């Protein structure tokens, strides 16, 4: 759950 | 007394206060388009989602916060989202940020299916905070504080947290005394909005039931960021 967060941190 | 180990946090906060950056072309936006209540939407939305970015970007260069716990720094972002945004929009109004356009932005938000039950407080909110006379320091490092309080719902090691903003209130004392010791009380006015932005995020859940029982397509990272389904 919550992709786009992880997404945002990671990238 | 602002000792070195410190004027290097802060410069750290400051640079990237002005480093993760809104778009140009985006805050026109504000200025350019047409003035309709689905337009003003429209708009505030963009806005939103692209300062959603600019303060995931702001977070992660928050000293020690790449260090944290993966599941925990989701329930902050998402616990600090609107609080940040509130502090922003203030300071748009209160200091006229020329990008932020100020009274337009203004007149989109009056105009765009909120109710006056949360149009009043909110208005009156940001003409207090302005009456403080608020430095670009002060904005900055409040920010910085409200996405990092421990006492977030859902979180599991509020005392890594704890860690990570003792700091910055420590050092934003100093610069209330530094910079206004003719009142010693101004650290305590500062720390009385974290509150007043508390009772904001409440106002805000409302807001948002609003529009969606009026068709309002939001985005799917403020979806994410405040849970819409
Ligand atoms: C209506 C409201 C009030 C307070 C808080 C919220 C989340 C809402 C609120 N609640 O919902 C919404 C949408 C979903 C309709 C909003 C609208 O929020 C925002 C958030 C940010 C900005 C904004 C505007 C200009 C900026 C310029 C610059 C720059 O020049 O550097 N930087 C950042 C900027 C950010 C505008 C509206």
């Amino acid at each position: 759950d919550h992709q786009l967060l992880r997404y945002l941190l990671d990238k | 007394e602002l000792t070195p180990d410190q004027q290097t946090l802060l410069h750290f906060i400051m640079d990237s206060y002005n480093k993760q950056r809104m778009p140009q072309e985006i805050t026109n936006k504000i200025l350019k388009e047409e003035f309709s209540a689905e337009e003003n939407f429209e708009i505030l939305t963009e806005m939103a989602t692209n300062h959603v970015q600019v303060l995931v970007e702001f977070t992660k260069k928050l000293p020690g916060f790449q260090t944290l716990d993966h599941e925990d720094q989701i329930a902050l972002l998402k616990g600090s989202a609107v609080e940040a945004m509130f502090l922003r929009s203030a300071e748009i109004f209160n200091k006229k940020l020329p990008s932020g356009h100020s009274d337009l932005l203004e007149e989109r938000i009056r105009n765009s299916g909120i109710s006056d039950e949360y149009i009043t407080p909110m208005f009156s909110f940001y003409k207090s905070i302005g009456e403080l006379k608020m430095t670009q320091e002060e904005y900055a490092l409040l920010t910085a504080i409200v996405i990092l309080s421990p006492d977030r719902q859902y979180i599991k090691d509020r005392e890594a947290v704890e860690k990570l903003q003792e700091p910055l209130l420590d050092v934003l004392q100093k610069l209330c005394k530094i910079h206004q010791p003719e009142n010693p009380q101004h650290f305590a006015e500062l720390l009385g909005r974290l509150t007043e932005l508390r009772t904001f995020n409440h106002h805000h859940a409302e807001m948002l039931m609003s529009w969606r029982v009026n068709d309002h397509k939001f985005t799917p990272l403020l979806e994410e960021i405040w849970d819409v389904q």
